[PDB]
């Protein structure tokens, strides 16, 4: 149990911000924390690195104080755009944050080449592009063991390979007991990296688990669609028999919503009966799931196109 | 030339005492015996136009209430209208009226003459170059010249080689030099007023005289102008606007090395003092800059304290304060930059006054006193008017 | 233009003194600018400007009399020699216009007939100082 | 120790700055013009009159270019939200940008009055070096703590504004109401009122303002002319010995400093 | 009819030839994305369809005519990444000044204010306004008049997830009217839901075109099947051992299987046959895996176990 | 046209502009604390005026502009702005005109209370020379302003980070309003008899803040020429930076 949040329902200026949010996070899963209205999301965020104060609530990270600095010491926060120091270089910026954090200095030197910054180690961070400094700000949160990871949008302005094998070294470190929270608004992609969502609203955390639970506790329909063949005489009725509207867009995309419960007999349909190329069951998404939670609290679905 | 005799005086008194009746005369007239006479208002002693018209020759003469006019004109026989020679000591001019374009009164050689109230109106039309003076005074000792008033002559009261005499409340009026001073050692002039004039004082070669209480109001280029004045005493002045025409100094010194400059008054002119680079360390504390557009000009780098026993001068532009309640001001005042004398130095910078550069070295110098060169300053300058009676 | 040392007339003013320059005996300096001529005077009158600091860095040539080669009294404008190169005596009896005589001449052996007829001594121009000019005025006309 | 830490970046943050590096050599070539103007004039009361004055127009600029950005220019950078989730206080990294952009200061005019020392005893011959050495030694250890109030101060102002172009509008008033503007509504204040508005309350208004007694300190020993005073001739009818002008100039610190770590303790 | 025919481009700056030999033909109402890593192309490619570059040896054909004419740029909408507008102007005015240069009517700025959701916070300053505000007053002067080609480089940078998925809802609401778009994005989950075919280029060429079901088909990439309890895990793991497929050996009740989706048809078959496919995901080979596999076809040797 | 409606933006941005309310403002008390101490304490106080508005024009000229093209570029606008229906020359001069219609309103307030600090506290000014000695000064001020604008633009298409174009619009408010005339008195003092003095006020006409105090201070140049080289100062610092801004 290394994040330890119990009923922190944290009030400033009289507003109430945040309410009874309780969130306990085991010592190797991957928790993603999304917010929209509400900006929990953000006082959350600052509640678990110790530097707001929880009122009406505590919260114990480590099994300690937030704000202890035997535990300040194995926490890593990688924060939304840090243009570091712009006439430092690279190193002395990473060897100025291993003095501070109490690691060795032997780590700089394995953290600019574990992270892709040894060719621009030694040049100055206003000669650095966007995804340089999301490197330089990784390798100053991997410093000195981290025993808790806490990254708010950790690949914005960074490129697709360093981005797939950003979320490799993420799961390395889960590997290693590291518990990692990934606070971001890019949703679809880190669904397949993270272990429980928490989707907070409005103050309120709404729902908590993982993506099989949040399925489960929301029903909403899989998309499935059937290249091979579309044509319509029977391919719309035979599956409009149990109420599953076999809706298309195109030449062959008909994208069944159905209600996972009949994936027996829709797939005996599908094989029994016409020969398809390549069926895609797209499972709801975290994109879907998340509108479905959002709309539960206080969103209404917008127009056509009109935001 | 005929005499005074040969005309038709009725004596009042017989001490030698005649009175020439009302009505005109002509040419000239010598005075050889020591006659004390007067004169009716319409004694109209009108020459031709040549020659002195009134020569005298006798001692102890008291000519009164004549009225000369139209002598001649030759400057280098001296024709003047009263004559007096040198064996003509003591001789009294009192209250008559001239108008001729010659000398007024030419003394020569004379010892107590004096010149008492006569109004001489000289010329109007001749350049300033030969309209003869008009208290023309050359080598007395004695003289007395008091109450006049000089118009439109040459050079005023000319005064040359004269010891001691006395020049007291003439008004002169309209002339190219007020009063001329050459080589006139321990002479005295008090409460003259000058109008109008190319320089208003002539103070020149002349040592160890007093200049006292005399008035010059809108003369012309040069307020009272010192030339190699020695142990002189100018105290209680009145210069009041001096405009171009130089371009208008209220005092200029030239190689005047010892003299006691006090409580005078240089009022709205272009220049207040131009203080020439031969003429230091001389006692110059009590006066009132009032109104100038610059004070002092000192083209030097020789530093030059301008107040004698604690006490300075007033100026119009000190901006400074007094925390004790004394007369002085607590900081010292420097009249002049270095760009105040980058522009007399060189005339060119007239093109760069403007400039925020030059004004940036303006605020330099009260910031940085090491390129301060050392001017022309008095510490303990006056915080009041000194010359509270001047003004009238 | 510089090269020229104008002719005085009767209707010429000092510079400093102002008053007008033929009624007087003695050399007479002037000061060719070659922007506006200015005529002096004295030559002692002029040797006080001269040493001004106005006038220390103006190109100007000075132009005195020869009175080596001209009557004293009434020195005619023609023979007008440089004044850089001359031999100035002071210390004479003679009467010059404003300051002390400083007859000038041209070949000094002239100039030392008179220094040693009046009791004077020979000098040369860059010898010329203000302490000198209101040292010889004193011993002229003082006492 | 954190402090030291993080004073070690600001050392090697500052001297990097190319703005730094031109106007502390800008103090380094004048210091050396006015002392050698100094020496061929041969006077000293001018001499330090005037370098007191040089240490007025730059050691608050020094002081005010290193940080006027020193908190706000890392909050709004992200990296001061990053460095409190670092094992630290408030209170250390406020006195360690204190640290380190103090011994930038404490290293600029050891570098200007130091080749200003030796364009003296290399230039005019004869002097004094024990009186030498005293009077620069004096103008080292009171310019530095002139240059450590406007560092103090540049914390306040970095402290209360929340955008760095709302920052540098404040550290451009500071530089031009104390330099330059004090200076001169307390001469307008004489001037109009010919000095009769206050003779005794007006000397002690010159306490409130560390760069008039900054000029106070140097000038102890070398009082001269007048006009190199101006409105420092109020300084002769202050009471208070130079003991305790000392001690105005470190409460200008102490005061100034404690009120940035108030206003960075609610940032 | 083309909206962007880039026919054979070649682009040099010196010696280097920072974009060579690209060819594209982009449709009448097709969402292309643009992918670029180590190269510029995607930069230049970027430049070279706006009229800010000119092609060194080849042409470009935007909308019919050259891409410089200002009656292409008046149906031309782009949004570029990270802008940030005049902070001391409004939201609103903004707009009305965008509009007056484009030619569009002013009764347009106050719908599209309203159709981004920036009515709340129009008449406020723009240096009071987030990351995400800023987005959508980019993305609504884009909008502006009746535009035939977007390029919308990097649009969902900062923004709300609500906000996301309705700026690709208004995506395919614009498409089906005839305005083809081009995505130019590096989060490549996201777009691969709407995007109509891909345009992934390496350093310097141009490595595939065509739809997602065209580089699946031609990458042969392996399919990520993953069920949960159909018959028994330990049962149906040797299965395709010894059919010659992977089966992953997950903790408990779980069939991860990696096949060739090539026999797939069949395969899956015998999997419905011994159990019920009530919880399985076949995965095919993303937009994120079939860029990372053709950075591999050229050049770029991958990183080690977890490195980078 | 265009060049009008990039120009109303101008407007309203830079009214907006806090740097410039605050020097705008201190220009025009200072127009009025000039003019307060110098007539009751007109050519002569016009001077003093002229070195005022030779401090403050070009630094309100340069505190509009020096971001004008390289603040675009780094606010991504730039970029959008060239994909309009728009030239790289009606950018500039759209620029050009919308920030100098600003100081052309910053001497109607700061001249604009000057004098009417004068014609309410002189009663004998004879205001028929007032409305032509300072229709003279305004006209003349903002023509300085608009060479420092100009000057603003040549900086600004040239840097690439706004950093540094406030690092040189510092180095031209330097060289070209106290450091070319003090390099000017500079020389003189050095050297004097060898320096022509008739080629220093021919050496003054490459200097747009002394061109614009000999229009007001009215010599071997006549006056029409100094307007001519005034706005040849425009026009060339004009056409450079139209060179320079199609150089990107
Ligand atoms: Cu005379
Ligand atoms: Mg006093
Ligand atoms: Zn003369």
């Amino acid at each position: 149990n290394a994040v330890e949040i119990q009923g922190v329902s944290q009030r400033y200026g009289s507003m109430t911000v945040l309410h009874d949010l309780n969130l306990n996070l085991g010592e190797g899963e991957v928790l993603g924390l999304f917010g929209h209205n509400g900006a929990g999301k953000t006082t959350s965020m600052k509640l678990i690195l110790g530097l707001l104060s929880p009122s009406e609530g505590q919260v114990k990270v480590l099994g300690r104080a937030p704000n202890d600095p035997q535990v300040r010491r194995q926490l890593g926060y990688l924060p939304e755009n840090v243009t570091f120091y712009p006439q430092l270089s690279g190193r002395e910026t990473l060897r100025h944050f291993a003095r501070l954090k109490g690691a060795a200095l032997t780590q700089v030197d394995e953290l600019l080449e574990q992270v892709g910054l040894a060719h621009a180690a030694d040049r100055r961070v206003k000669t650095y592009s966007k995804g340089m400094r999301q490197r330089l700000g990784l390798a100053q949160a991997l410093l000195g063991e981290p025993r808790l990871l806490l990254l708010d949008e950790p690949t914005v302005g960074l490129d697709p390979i360093a981005t797939q094998d950003l979320y490799l070294l993420i799961d390395r470190l889960r590997q290693r007991g590291t518990s990692i929270i990934l606070c971001s608004h890019v949703l679809p992609g880190v669904e397949a990296h993270i272990n429980r969502a928490a989707i907070l609203a409005k103050g309120c955390l709404q729902a908590v688990g993982s993506l099989s639970q949040l399925r489960a506790e929301a029903g909403l329909p899989v998309r499935i669609r059937a290249s091979g063949i579309s044509e319509r005489d029977s391919w719309l009725q035979r599956w409009t028999d149990a109420g599953h509207s076999a809706r298309g867009l195109s030449e062959s995309s008909i994208e069944v919503v159905a209600v996972n419960g009949h994936k027996l007999v829709l797939l005996r349909q599908l094989l029994g009966e016409g020969e398809p190329e390549d069926i895609e069951i797209h499972q709801p998404s975290l994109e879907d799931l998340y509108r479905y939670y959002m709309e539960r609290a206080g969103d209404v679905r917008a127009q056509e196109g009109r935001l | 030339a005929p005499q005074s005799i040969t005309t038709l005086p009725l004596q009042p008194d017989g001490e030698n005492r005649w009175r020439l009746p009302a009505g005109e005369y002509q040419g000239q007239f010598t005075i050889e015996q020591p006659m004390q006479l007067r004169c009716e208002p319409g004694a109209v002693i009108q020459s031709q136009g040549q020659g002195s018209s009134l020569l005298i020759s006798a001692p102890d003469v008291l000519v009164e209430g004549c009225t000369l006019y139209e002598w001649g004109s030759d400057l280098t026989a001296m024709d003047s209208a009263v004559f007096i020679l040198p064996a003509a000591e003591r001789a009294q001019i009192s209250n008559n009226r001239m108008r001729g374009p010659g000398f007024g009164v030419f003394v020569d050689g004379t010892r107590d003459v004096q010149v008492i109230g006569n109004e001489i109106d000289g010329d109007a039309g001749v350049r300033s170059q030969d309209r003869g003076n008009g208290i023309h005074l050359f080598a007395v000792s004695g003289a007395r010249v008091l109450h006049n008033h000089v118009r439109n002559a040459r050079d005023g009261i000319y005064i040359d080689t004269s010891n001691g005499n006395h020049l007291e409340g003439n008004v002169i009026e309209d002339v190219r030099y007020g009063v001329h001073y050459m080589f006139a050692n321990e002479n005295s002039l008090i409460d003259n007023v000058t109008r109008r004039t190319r320089t208003g004082y002539a103070l020149m070669q002349s040592r160890k005289l007093t200049v006292t209480g005399n008035r010059s109001e809108q003369d012309q280029n040069y307020g009272i102008l010192m030339n190699y004045i020695t142990y002189s005493t100018i105290t209680g002045n009145f210069v009041s606007d001096v405009q171009r025409g130089g371009e208008g100094k209220a005092l200029f010194i030239y190689n005047s090395l010892f003299n006691t400059i006090e409580n005078n008054h240089f009022e709205k002119s272009s220049l207040g003092i131009h203080l020439t680079a031969g003429s230091e360390d001389n006692r110059i504390s009590g006066n009132a800059f009032v109104g100038n557009q610059q004070q002092v000009k000192y083209v030097a780098s020789r530093t030059q304290e301008w107040s004698v026993d604690g006490r300075g001068n007033y100026w119009s532009d000190y901006l400074g304060w007094d925390r004790n309640n004394d007369g002085l001001g607590d900081i010292a005042y420097e009249p002049n930059d270095n760009v105040d004398r980058l522009l007399w130095l060189y005339p060119q910078v007239r093109l760069l006054m403007n400039s925020p550069s030059i004004e940036v070295l303006r605020w330099v110098q009260r910031a940085f006193p090491v390129i301060k060169s050392p001017g022309v300053q008095d510490s303990h300058p006056l915080m009041k008017l000194p010359t509270e009676k001047l003004l009238t | 233009q510089s090269l020229e040392p104008v002719a005085f007339h009767d209707s010429d003013e000092c510079h400093v003194c102002g008053m007008i320059i033929t009624d007087f005996p003695g050399p007479k300096g002037q000061a060719v600018e070659k922007r506006g001529v200015k005529k002096f005077c004295s030559t002692a009158e002029m040797l006080g400007w001269w040493l001004q600091p106005e006038n220390r860095l103006l190109d100007a040539k000075l132009y005195v009399h020869d009175m080596g080669r001209s009557v004293w009294e009434k020195p005619d404008d023609g023979h007008l020699i440089d004044a850089t190169s001359a031999y100035y005596v002071v210390g004479t009896s003679l009467k010059g216009a404003m300051g002390a005589s400083l007859a000038s001449f041209a070949e000094e052996q002239d100039a030392k007939a008179l220094a040693g007829m009046h009791g004077g001594r020979v000098l040369r121009f860059e010898e010329i100082d203000q302490a000198l000019l209101q040292e010889a005025a004193s011993m002229q006309h003082g006492g | 120790n954190q402090v030291w830490n993080i004073a070690r970046k600001e050392l090697s943050d500052g001297l990097r700055n190319r703005w730094l590096l031109a106007i502390s050599l800008l103090f380094a070539v004048l210091a050396v013009g006015i002392a050698w103007l100094g020496a061929a004039a041969s006077s000293i009361p001018a001499t330090i009159a005037s370098l007191a004055s040089l240490a007025t127009f730059l050691m608050p600029l020094i002081a005010l270019l290193l940080a006027y950005d020193a908190i706000v220019g890392e909050d709004e950078g992200g990296t001061l939200m990053l460095l409190l989730t670092y094992p630290l206080g408030r209170g250390q990294i406020l006195l360690g940008k204190f640290v380190g952009h103090g011994l930038i200061l404490a290293l600029a005019v050891l570098i200007g009055f130091g080749c200003a020392a030796l364009a003296i005893a290399l230039l005019v011959e004869g002097v004094e070096l024990g009186m030498l050495f005293w009077a620069f030694g004096r103008f080292m250890i009171s310019s530095t703590l002139l240059g450590w109030v406007f560092l103090a101060f540049a914390y306040v102002l970095s402290g209360k504004v929340n955008e760095k172009s709302s920052a540098a509008g404040l550290a451009l008033g500071v530089w031009f109401l104390f330099v330059l503007v004090f200076d001169l509504v307390l001469l307008a204040l004489l001037v109009l009122s010919e000095g009769k508005f206050n003779p005794e309350l007006l000397p002690w208004l010159l306490l409130l303002n560390p760069t008039d007694i900054y000029r106070l300190i140097n000038l102890s020993g070398f009082e001269g002319s007048g006009s190199a005073m101006g409105v420092l001739s109020l300084g002769a009818d202050l009471p208070v010995p130079a003991a305790v002008l000392w001690l105005c100039l470190l409460a200008w610190i102490g005061v100034s400093l404690l009120l940035a770590y108030a206003i960075f303790r609610r940032r």
